[PDB]
């Protein structure tokens, strides 16, 4: 009967999928996740959703390694973000299995975004209320950072920010982001943006770095590493 | 805010499944009360038997049901839902005996009914089956009388004594106030029928109540014939 | 029902299934059909208030064959009535396929109440606006399934318009102490007494499953009882 | 036959806190040598190596399905898969195809994460895993390796001695197996480094 | 009104308002009359004329060699029901080698429409049928309704203007049983007042079902 | 060679430890006795992977059953699940199993044939050495034999298979399902696994050329070392 | 599976969901496709990109096949799905028929995807208008089909989609010529987009497919030269 | 049709069915968790509907596998669904990988299932929040999984009735260097603050993952000892 159906995959008078717009709002009310693309790699830095003196910072709530060459930061619902992270990991491994090559970052982004968009356009199910900052490396586009939203729309960003106070982080990145940054410089910029738009415990970091011989490596900074990075700032 | 919470099994702003509680109300619409007492030596379930016409065959107006030869089920609630849960419990027991090779325990049958009520209270397209099920019987592996009560919510719990129906609250109060580790199956049956008679407020005759007294001598489920029920009722009237 | 009467799987705050009892009202609107378990058999009478005089007198059955030994009187939404009749025939056929024997009216009643219950238990279905009285003399069974799926065996079942007065009249007669042949005049008396004068031409479709029919569902011969009335 | 279609010779061996896993380098199409650069031993993780003896097809299919599985497990669990856990993963992968088995036999040579103990796990095509403490053998040279290693293996072989028997005990087997050989490669996984020594076998 | 949204929703008075809406669709169809005799059955229908230059859209259809249906309501629903009827006829001939009975086809149509009303998402057939068939069970006329029920009639009138035709049939109802095929066609034509717009399919215990239009019908227009 | 008999207070399962890759001993210390539950063990003949996986799957099924239902798995329950699973594979899963366990119905030994047939027997021998083992079991098993007598009998049956059957060899593993208190039939069903219960000395490698003569000279084409990271 | 009639007629005879998909297209960025006898030029307005946004490999222009260019206006993910289906279809046409898919055929296929979404229960319409252009053969005239969210497709001498479609289309009509050269078609598209772009060099991108060629993005230097020549 | 999500974003970007399920959790009986240095504890108020209830037949503190245990606050029946799913997932994990599912993997599976029911159509979210305790390489770990499928680790927590006051009480009374004994005492104290009337051993269930890495549900006797110690 669809009496209580919300018509999730239905346009609104303005031509917007209301469920996708509300998912975007949910993201904008979530912890800030900033991505900064430096010379060889990308620094992702997210605000943990679940913090407090009684919370145990054992795992990255928002940072999720997708593959040896791709890491992600989450803004919004960490649950459906985890679902899409599982799908992204499976897609990267399927690409590796098919081609014996690490999935190009844009293809993994396209896959997760096609999942999101399939939820926005078919099935009458709510969209994934998560925005991903997918940092990655591939031989084609070098090191990349992609911002993906619940609509399934993604774009490459040298630097960007999502979540709470994402506009302030974006403005700070515009003011201070420079090309050809070093890993240290980009980490400092991300820490500065996070602090200016918001504590090491609450914050989590992940540096993708491409070395010529070692390849692309994802390193999600632990509590102690993030504490050291914050104290450096 | 849409009104799905009050018509479907989705949570309301208070986090309540309104349809589950309304299925509790539908269970109480059965207009009958069942009192089950499980002693060390026996489990007696007595459910007052109401026939609305003299033209209805009384043998068909039942709330006691054979699920397996061992497991009985006193089902209180909407007669259609009671029939559905009788056949569902029997199918659960049959599937369990086929997969596992032995008769379903009352506990596992109660858990399977709880899972059905959980899928009713979680799947919005499935109604909560308005049946309070008192599953009972002698579990051979433990050689002890299992007595589980599964609510329309699916809230399944083993009970030393339980009640269902309209006077479930009063019957439960009487059970938890006067319960004992009765020494004989006759004592268990007397207590069950006395509790049911007291909470219902009407002196019962064998026709007016179905009694299943599963003992170790007779562990197979069976409604007590009206002569044994009459003897139990006389014993109740004896004191 | 303040919104609790549109979805069949929706309980009223009081636990009522409003769609189910609306189907029951559909049953109540229909002309009365009553089965009586007699000593020689079971007699299913069904009042047929011919809305149009052009209706074929020997047609528009309210009572249907389910088996060589099971008849099904129907009350209420005629589409649902025949849907349940065909589903009961299918249930009996599937029962024979699974078990090789003929289903019994109690067991057929349980299996068909399964479908009745599915109507208001799973979404996307409509409760069956019909009551079905399955009579079998082989089984000595007269089981009526109500739209809810509540099925009960009866000594004398009756559903439809004036079904309460019909039940009261059926109480006055010990059907199991009389044969179907001598129960036919009594059942016809009851139906005629409770018949509404709004219809001048009407019939009493009377089937019986008796020793005379060897338990077979047989429409009562017109010689035994003239169903036509004007 | 399809099991001998690609002649294979994989030989894991236990030393003193060090494992070896050696393989013939031949890719042969039955009696034809296609390549001498075929990789049958794959690093699963820093302390797990998988020598896949059998159909080069199934060697790559199972290596890449196991890489898929291990990469997913290490992403989800954020820790390297243990040699025992990878053995169970290989067993599951091979028995998932129980009715259409891979024509590959695995030989897992690893070091246990804590004690650095050698871990050998040889299985048949469908994951029936042995856990020899001395040596695991696989491939068309299976019986040859069994005999040579049964006589040759000694406890507590240091990485040098462990490599020496892996190489000798593999050379003897491949040089009796017509369809396997054409060079060998021995991965010596010790507690701190992996030494990949390409050994000269007969090229006939 | 609020209960008039689905064919699955009963109203508080135990009615399926969407079924009644499909019924009203049928009632707004062109006049269709059916008559039954001891040996022949006839369905005469005033074929709809959407325009003066449009040939009247056929409504008297040929289903089985001895069964014909006059569809009144949604023509596309009637055509889908006729495809279903052809499937049932084909399967009956396959199984038993004999022509299915119009009573059995009416039962299948009733079941199909009842299914269309017993499940959400599917809609009652806006079309109502007058199926006449002369088989082993004799000549039989059935009015199949969108609700999923059929009525066996000696005679019937459906669609617009149906009241006058129904009254005329009632007047001569007791005549029809013994009336000759030509007499039955004439009764159908009289009961069904619009000539070219009127088709008339006649079947008999012996003769197959055949449709007469205009000139073929002139011998009986009288 | 696998076997399992019932003694007074429990079941003694036993198995050789040889697994054959055709005519060659693939494994000399293979584990064929597999824990299904604390009260049920299954020894297995047939395809090694088939036995391993069927035993693991039924052990997982009964572990789930005991976790959810809280009930001790029954030997007849384990046997029924194994028989149904082996039957749905029409004998393709070549696992000739002996399920030995204890439940409320006492100690039970069942055999489950690969095709899904099953049977409760006081003593069973299955595998290529099943006939040599079953001779010992036939001539030694009696009602209400004690734990040690049944241990020795089942070990001697496995050893008969080891000695006489080429498909059987190496050691005799035993498992003894009993109750922690023989007097109490409601006492906890325990199992004691005797790994290498018999290690036939005459089956040990008697000789070994310790200074292994070797004239194969290893020539290293390439050596590359990497950190173990 | 979900099969709600998302797209349904309104009492006035309009499919309001198609109208909302058109609104989504309008909120999309402007594309202009122009044709010269031996060239097809698609000029798309780049969305306002900050200094922090990578301007490469995110153009609305795409190649459905070596002979089929595509550009879109509207929801980027809807258009991504349409482009994926269109490329799969071009390869499928090559598989079924040795011939490359005709521009009419591929435009029909994409418009039929949009039509199916307007007809499929539980499927939202594609909020995407697609300018699908190319050459059927070497001797075939260049084609520029425009497929709308409604699933209708029509060939155009020159067309625009997205925001400012009115203004860009008016410019095209005022400045179109029957036999424009490659340079003239490039200038037409570039000026038509220049009228409604804050910046010429930055906000504007161009991709041209010459006869017997594949999709070809304009060089920034050549694009700037054409922009300055137009102005 | 069924497969339309009844959990959908509202105008404010909030899944209102998620908040409704969290409310159901907040009326679902106080459950506490406390991470010790050498273990973790999940206690919970288990006040039966009646004294006639048999406690062991429906326990809120449950074992998912040998190393992971779980308690819940919320709807008992869909907690049992989640628990069956988690035990099945850990059994599948053991079958595939030969070890019990890691604590974090059990938590991620519970979170995935809850998120699934938050996104698929025809279903409501699970009305339970789970406190899952288990060990990991770095130490004991308490985890909370919400009806939304969002999981996160905790040092101490309360989920059910009066869980805000209980969480404040844990903030005040929880310390990092607590032992398993002290964690159990802290959990009992938190339950006492969140419970009115006499808080006895029969009214609470305690599960503990201790130095042994294994989850065990403390019996009523152990709980009595802790109350009286
Ligand atoms: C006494 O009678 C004993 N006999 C032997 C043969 C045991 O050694 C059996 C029957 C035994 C059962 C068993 C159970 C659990 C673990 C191990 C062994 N059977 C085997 O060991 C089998 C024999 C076999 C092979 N094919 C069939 C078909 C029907 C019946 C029996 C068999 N051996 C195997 O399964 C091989 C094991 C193997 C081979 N290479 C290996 C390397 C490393 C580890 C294990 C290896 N596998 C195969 O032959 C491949 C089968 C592929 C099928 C698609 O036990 C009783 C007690």
């Amino acid at each position: 009967t669809y009496r209580y159906d919300a018509g999730t995959t239905t346009f609104s008078s303005d031509g917007r999928i209301l469920q996708v717009e509300y998912a975007i709002q949910s993201i904008n009310q979530a912890g800030t996740a900033i991505g900064v693309q430096f010379t060889n790699g990308v620094v992702l830095a997210a605000e943990k959703k679940n913090t407090g003196r009684l919370v145990d910072y054992l795992f990255p709530e928002k940072m999720a390694k997708i593959d040896g060459h791709i890491v992600t930061a989450v803004a919004g619902l960490t649950a459906d973000a985890n679902t899409l992270v599982d799908l992204m990991r499976t897609s990267a491994q399927k690409y590796l299995k098919t081609y014996d090559e690490q999935m190009p970052v844009e293809q993994l982004v396209r896959m997760v975004c096609d999942e999101k968009h399939s939820y926005t356009q078919y099935g009458g199910l709510r969209p994934y209320g998560v925005s991903f900052l997918i940092a990655g490396y591939d031989r084609h586009k070098g090191c990349q950072l992609y911002l993906t939203d619940p609509s399934g729309n993604f774009g490459g960003w040298k630097a960007t920010a999502i979540g709470e106070n994402n506009q302030t982080a974006q403005s700070i990145l515009k003011s201070q982001y420079k090309d050809n940054m070093t890993a240290t410089e980009a980490m400092d910029l991300t820490v500065k943006v996070l602090c200016k738009t918001l504590s090491a415990d609450k914050l989590e970091f992940a540096v993708l770095q491409f070395r010529e011989e070692y390849g692309p490596k994802v390193r999600i900074l632990t509590t102690s590493e993030v504490d050291t990075l914050m104290k450096r700032y | 805010s849409s009104g799905a919470d009050r018509y479907l099994t989705v949570f309301s702003a208070e986090g309540r499944l309104w349809q589950v509680e309304y299925s509790f109300k539908a269970v109480k619409q059965a207009e009958v009360t069942a009192v089950a007492v499980k002693s060390k030596n026996a489990v007696c379930v007595a459910v007052q038997k109401k026939v609305s016409d003299k033209l209805i065959d009384p043998s068909t107006v039942t709330h006691m049901y054979r699920i397996t030869d061992n497991v009985g089920a006193c089902l209180v609630g909407l007669p259609s839902d009671v029939n559905f849960i009788v056949m569902l419990l029997r199918s659960f027991a049959n599937n369990f005996e086929y997969k596992q090779g032995f008769s379903i325990p009352v506990s596992i049958l109660a858990q399977m009914l709880s899972e059905r009520h959980q899928l009713e209270s979680q799947l919005v397209y499935v109604r909560p089956s308005a049946v309070s099920a008192i599953l009972f019987g002698l579990d051979g592996p433990s050689d002890s009388f299992a007595l589980y009560k599964i609510e329309p919510s699916g809230y399944s719990n083993g009970f030393r004594a339980v009640a269902c129906g309209v006077k479930e609250i009063e019957a439960m109060s009487a059970l938890e106030k006067k319960m004992e580790d009765f020494e004989t199956p006759e004592a268990t049956a007397e207590f069950t029928l006395s509790t049911l008679q007291t909470v219902c407020g009407v002196d019962f005759e064998a026709q007016d109540v179905e009694v299943s007294l599963l003992t170790r001598d007779n562990s197979k489920f069976s409604k007590l014939p009206n002569d044994k029920v009459n003897e139990i009722l006389h014993a109740v009237a004896e004191k | 029902g303040s919104g609790y009467d549109f979805n069949p799987i929706t309980f009223s705050p009081d636990g009522r299934q409003f769609q189910v009892e609306y189907a029951t009202k559909a049953v109540e609107k229909d002309s009365l059909a009553l089965g009586v378990k007699c000593k020689d058999g079971i007699l299913l009478a069904a009042e047929k208030n011919l809305t149009s005089t052009l209706l074929t007198p020997g047609g528009n059955p309210r009572i249907f064959w389910i088996n060589d030994s099971i008849a099904c009187a129907t009350i209420g939404h005629r589409p649902d009535c025949y849907s349940i009749v065909e589903q009961s025939r299918n249930r009996a056929e599937t029962f024979t396929s699974n078990f090789g024997i003929k289903i019994t009216v109690p067991q057929l009643a349980s299996e068909v109440s399964q479908q009745f219950h599915l109507a208001h238990y799973y979404q996307a279905y409509r409760p069956f606006g019909c009551t079905v009285i399955f009579a079998s003399y082989k089984d000595d069974a007269l089981y009526a399934i109500e739209p809810s799926g509540a099925f009960y065996g009866y000594f004398a079942s009756c559903f439809g318009k004036n079904s309460n007065l019909a039940r009261a009249e059926l109480q006055k007669t010990e059907w199991k102490n009389i044969t179907v042949r001598e129960a036919v005049p009594e059942v016809a008396r009851i139906i005629k007494s409770l018949h509404e004068s709004q219809f001048k031409k009407w019939e009493i479709e009377m089937f019986w499953l008796c020793e005379e029919t060897n338990g077979r569902p047989q429409k009562v011969p017109e010689d035994v009882f003239q169903s036509r009335f004007v | 036959d399809i099991s001998t279609y690609n002649g294979s010779c994989v030989l894991a061996m236990a030393g003193d806190h060090c494992v070896a896993i050696a393989s013939d380098r031949r890719l042969g199409v039955n009696m034809l040598t296609v390549s001498k650069d075929f990789k049958r031993i794959f690093q699963i993780n820093d302390r797990i190596y998988l020598g896949l003896a059998g159909l080069a097809t199934d060697v790559l299919t199972v290596r890449e399905q196991l890489r898929f599985d291990v990469n997913l497990l290490e992403l989800r669990e954020e820790r390297p898969i243990d040699p025992k856990k990878f053995m169970n993963l290989v067993k599951s992968t091979l028995y998932e195809k129980r009715f259409s088995p891979f024509f590959v036999t695995p030989v897992i040579a690893g070091l246990l994460p804590e004690t650095n103990e050698p871990y050998l796990a040889a299985s048949d095509s469908i994951g029936a895993f042995a856990f020899p403490k001395d040596f695991a053998v696989a491939g068309t040279c299976e019986e040859s390796l069994y005999g040579i290693c049964e006589s040759a293996w000694r406890p507590n072989m240091n990485p040098d001695e462990l490599f020496e028997c892996t190489a000798k005990c593999l050379i003897a087997a491949v040089e009796r197996d017509s369809i396997s050989g054409w060079g060998g490669i021995v991965y010596i996984i010790t507690q701190d480094k992996v030494i990949i020594k390409e050994i000269k076998t007969r090229m006939d | 009104s609020k209960y008039d949204e689905n064919a699955t929703t009963f109203s508080p008075e135990g009615r399926i308002l969407q079924v009644e809406n499909a019924m009203k669709a049928v009632q707004q169809g062109m006049p269709t009359v059916g008559l039954k005799s001891k040996t022949h059955a006839v369905i005469a229908g005033v074929m709809h004329s959407p325009s003066e230059f449009s040939s009247h859209q056929p409504k008297i259809f040929k289903i089985d060699q001895h069964i014909g249906v006059a569809i009144s309501g949604l023509t596309a629903d009637g055509r889908g029901l006729c495809k279903f009827l052809r499937n049932e006829c084909l399967h009956h001939t396959f199984c038993f080698g004999t022509e299915i009975r119009v009573a059995d086809l009416a039962d299948t149509v009733a079941l199909q429409s009842q299914k269309k009303t017993s499940k959400v998402g599917k809609r009652p057939y806006g079309v109502g049928l007058l199926m006449i068939g002369a088989g082993v069970d004799g000549p039989r006329l059935f009015e199949t309704c969108p609700s999923g029920q059929h009525w066996e009639y000696n005679a019937q009138a459906i669609g617009r203007r149906a009241q006058a035709a129904k009254t005329y049939l009632e007047t001569n109802l007791n005549e029809f049983p013994d009336c000759t095929r030509d007499q039955l066609i004439r009764h159908a034509l009289r009961a069904l007042n619009d000539l070219e717009a009127i088709a008339l399919g006649v079947v008999g215990i012996d003769e197959p079902f055949t449709i007469l239009e205009g000139p073929e019908l002139q011998k009986y227009i009288d | 060679t696998i076997a399992a008999a019932i003694f007074d207070g429990g079941v003694v399962l036993g198995a050789d430890t040889r697994a054959t890759a055709g005519p060659i001993v693939a494994v000399k210390d293979e584990m064929k006795l597999h824990y299904i539950s604390d009260n049920i063990w299954v020894c297995g003949a047939g395809i090694a992977a088939d036995n391993d996986n069927i035993n693991a799957v039924i052990s997982a099924k009964l572990r789930l059953f005991q976790m959810n239902t809280g009930l001790q798995p029954r030997v007849d329950q384990c046997t029924n699940i194994l028989a149904s699973r082996l039957f749905q594979y029409m004998g393709y899963i070549q696992a000739a199993l002996i399920v030995g366990g204890i439940d409320f119905q006492g100690p039970q030994v069942y055999q489950v044939a690969p095709h899904g047939s099953f049977s409760k027997q006081p003593f069973i021998a299955q595998g290529s050495g099943s006939l040599a083992a079953i001779s010992v079991l036939e001539n030694r098993w009696h009602n209400k034999m004690n734990e040690h007598d049944c241990m020795e009998m089942v070990a001697d049956a496995i050893y008969a298979g080891i000695t006489n059957d080429l498909g059987s060899g190496s050691h005799v593993n035993l498992c003894v399902i009993k109750r922690e208190n023989p007097e109490d039939k409601q006492s906890k069903v325990i199992y004691t696994f005797y790994k290498d219960y018999r290690v036939p000395h005459e089956n040990d490698r008697n000789f070994r050329l310790e200074p292994q003569i070797n004239n194969i000279d290893v020539e290293v084409i390439k050596t590359t070392e990497r950190p173990l990271t | 599976d979900y099969t709600r009639s998302i797209t349904r007629f309104s009492p006035d005879g309009r499919l309001f969901q198609i109208d909302h998909a058109h609104a989504a297209v309008q909120r999309g960025t402007t594309v202009v496709a122009t044709r010269s006898k031996d060239m097809i030029v698609i000029a798309v307005e780049k969305t306002a990109v900050a200094k922090l946004q990578d301007p490469h490999t995110f153009s609305k222009i795409c190649s459905l096949d070596k002979h089929v260019m595509c550009a879109f206006a509207g929801l980027h993910a809807d258009a991504r799905r349409l482009i994926q289906s269109g490329q799969r279809q071009c390869q499928s046409h090559r598989l079924t028929y040795e011939d490359p898919i005709s521009i009419e055929n591929i435009a029909r296929y994409i418009a039929t995807l949009q039509l199916k979404n307007t007809q499929s229960g539980g499927a939202r319409p594609y909020g995407v208008s697609t300018l699908i252009c190319g050459f059927d053969d070497m001797t075939s005239q260049p084609h520029i089909y425009e497929t709308l969210p409604s699933g209708t497709y029509a060939e155009w001498k020159a067309r625009t989609i997205g925001r400012h479609d009115q203004t860009v289309m008016e410019y095209l009509e005022k400045h179109y010529k029957d036999d424009m050269t490659d340079e003239e078609a490039q200038k037409l598209a570039i000026g038509a987009l220049l009228e409604v772009v804050e910046n010429g060099s930055k906000n504007l991108e161009v991709a041209y497919m010459k006869r017997g060629g594949t999709m070809e993005i304009m060089a920034e230097e050549v694009l700037d030269a054409l922009i300055e020549s137009t102005k | 049709d069924s497969d339309f999500s009844l959990t959908t974003f509202s105008s404010g970007g909030k899944l209102n069915q998620i908040e409704s399920a969290l409310k159901a959790v907040s009326l679902g009986g106080q459950c506490v968790g406390v991470k010790a240095k050498n273990g973790a504890v999940i206690a919970c108020e288990s006040k039966p509907s009646s004294p006639l209830v048999e406690k062991v037949t429906n326990l809120k503190v449950q074992k998912i596998n040998d190393n992971v245990g779980i308690v819940y606050s919320g709807v008992n029946t869909d907690f049992h669904v989640i628990l069956k799913s988690l035990r099945k997932a850990s059994i599948k994990y053991s079958l595939r990988l030969g070890v019990e599912m890691p604590t974090r993997e059990v938590v991620k599976h519970a979170a995935h299932k809850m998120q699934y029911y938050t996104q698929i159509g025809g279903v409501r979210p699970f009305g339970v929040s789970l406190l899952i305790i288990g060990w990991e390489e770095l130490g004991p770990t308490l985890w909370q999984v919400d009806p939304s499928g969002t999981f996160w680790a905790w040092k101490a927590t309360a989920l059910g009735k009066r869980s805000d006051g209980s969480r404040t009480f844990l903030e005040r009374r929880y310390s990092e260097d607590q032992s398993v004994d002290d964690a159990i005492h802290t959990a009992i104290s938190t339950l006492k603050e969140g419970f009115d009337g006499q808080l006895t051993a029969e009214l609470i269930e305690i599960g503990v993952v201790d130095e042994t890495r294994k989850f065990r549900t403390l019996s009523t006797a152990e709980i009595r000892d802790f109350l009286t110690e």
